[PDB]
């Protein structure tokens, strides 16, 4: 039953994310298990800055008590923008994938905000943690996560 | 011609569906009984779409917009 | 015609019960019907009284504005300017 | 002119889509003539009546006088001889949110209420009571 109203509200949202993307991004539809948890966005840089002609894809992970809780959502491919809220590793630093999550925001509002993240944004930097983070990450043994649940 | 923004305006942000057995939170915002009530988990949270404060002890239920969506499901009730 | 009927029927959906006309600044009241603030506030002279539409008891410092309602009174009126 | 604008809204409802078994005669909104034929099985079937409405200023928060007139008034449990009709919903019942097209379907409900077309046990007596009155003559 929560799965159930998960999956339908999940499958209105791809819909919406295959009929009308937002501006510079597509859904990499190779990626079909079925698109029940997770799927892959391409996404472009915009013109005019300073991730022009730069092609990302985002990673959006959805857990079981989706969408009370945010979704994980992540750059990931080789290409990951230089940003200073993103790492390396392509985690994004962004409340609203926090604690200014609401299960009214939407994986359209939230493709949203990492737009106006990237086109926003006036230094090409990393995150001034970035070194020290990434460090700890490649230390956690999370290899099979059943994480779904 | 016809247009479905009508179906947007009786969607529960939440679970995405009309609503079903709709309810006010104080700031009078509304949302299915059960999608809000997911929210308000111990008694109280916040609004999802205004943050104001909440809780279900003062639950009212949305007569008008239960009226409305039962009469458009009936318009939109359709043999496939 | 192509379902422009059904463009009427969400506008007697919303309209005041009392006035006869779409709502201003919609309330509710204790028992969740709804009204134009000023409508349920000629009904209620005196601070408190009972619902039009189903009679039970409210008071006027307990009236909550409808949101969803306002929002979508004027998603029509923008719809029907055509 | 809220009122006004309500009482419009409700006489041009009255025009295009009257109630089943109802049309309206002669344009001044203080006071309108609604006829009204009886229905395929009721008593009253084939008769023709008329209902008059008076609205006042405090209309719709007060309740409109609805009375029967004409020279034929139904004989009807609930409806006196000189056309005044019995129905709570005209007095205490009566909330703005009601409406001439409700108070004209409360009164189909009752002529095809009744089983014994019956004259009401207060007749004779409440219409004499009427009948000694000052009037509402010009300024009320
Ligand atoms: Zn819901
Ligand atoms: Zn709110
Ligand atoms: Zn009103
Ligand atoms: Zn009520």
């Amino acid at each position: 039953s929560h799965m159930a109203s998960m999956q339908k509200r999940l499958q209105k949202e791809l819909l919406a994310l295959q009929n009308d993307p937002p501006p510079g991004m597509t859904l990499n539809e190779k990626s079909v298990q079925n698109s029940i948890t997770q799927w892959i966005v391409d996404m472009e840089g915009a013109p005019g800055t300073l991730y022009e002609g730069e092609k990302f894809q985002l990673l959006f992970k959805f857990s079981s008590r989706y969408p009370f809780k945010s979704p994980q959502v992540m750059f990931t491919g080789e290409n990951i923008p230089v940003h200073p809220h993103v790492y390396s590793n392509g985690h994004i630093k962004l409340s609203i994938l926090t604690e200014d999550w609401s299960p009214a925001l939407s994986v359209q509002s939230v493709c949203l905000s990492i737009i106006s993240m990237l086109s926003s944004c006036k230094e090409k930097r990393r995150p001034p943690d970035n070194s020290f983070y990434v460090r700890t990450c490649n230390k956690n043994p999370k290899k099979t996560k059943w994480w779904y649940h | 011609a016809r247009l479905t923004m009508m179906w947007e305006e009786v969607t529960c942000p939440i679970c995405l569906d009309p609503f079903v057995e709709p309810v006010s939170i104080e700031c009078g915002h509304s949302f299915c009984q059960e999608c809000i009530s997911q929210v308000g988990k111990g008694g109280g949270s916040v609004c999802p779409v205004c943050r104001q404060r909440f809780l279900l002890k003062n639950l009212r239920p949305n007569r008008q917009l239960a009226n409305m969506v039962n009469n458009l499901k009936e318009i939109s009730q359709e043999a496939r």
